[PDB]
């Protein structure tokens, strides 16, 4: 998930815009 | 895990600014 | 709306320590 | 809406998590 | 209600970062 | 109390340091 | 690193949201 | 105490109330 | 003005994600 | 100044870059 | 990781605290 | 740099007000 995702580097706010809805 | 959790308190500020209007969804458990 | 706004911001916080595992949908409009 | 609910006057905890999944 | 709830959650932030090692009591009313 | 003086206007760290322990 | 500094800071927040009008107790030693 | 408590196992609402005053 | 000071706190966190390595200035 | 443009009314994130160095 | 990247997200928050009106500068690279 | 110098060890205040204005 995004935890993986994000937790484990850094996420751009590109990459964050994915889980909006 | 403490630091899992420290980072999600994190994430979901960042989501709320990204998303703004349309909102999103944490679901953690994945 | 700049108060909204700010409130926002600490609801999200607070729905995270709440919700848990469960996760939470945050719907403004 | 949260916003209208919780930003006017002060949620507890109870209330909150009437919007988690 | 809202405002001053808003104004306490900064206000422990702030006694945090300047109280360190000492600790606080934070009590509204008191 | 804190709410009361810190509210209103802002509280410097000098006068916040008066509620540590 | 400083995550006991930074777990700290979560935890005031925390009790901030928890013990509302309480009002709570933050000693870093404990 | 709360480090000790909290900073490696999260604690969960319960927990936490043994704090307020 | 508490106001705009709890909003500035909320901008600088904002300014934080936006400009990544780029850093910023805060001038108030 | 920022000030006086985004805590009058919500700044999007492209407005706030306008800030970056 | 991304230890670096909460840990500043912290940084701008006391720096915002503790220079007031003066303001400050967050030049990480 | 400051993430450097302030997330290995934590700041004093006297640390973080040389990057103030
Ligand atoms: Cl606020
Ligand atoms: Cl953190
Ligand atoms: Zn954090
Ligand atoms: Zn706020």
């Amino acid at each position: 998930g995004i935890v993986e995702q994000c937790c484990t580097s850094i996420c751009s706010l590109y990459q964050l815009e994915n889980y909006c809805n | 895990f403490v630091n899992q959790h420290l980072c999600g308190s994190h994430l979901v500020e960042a989501l709320y600014l990204v998303c703004g209007e349309r909102g999103f969804f944490y679901t953690p458990k994945t």
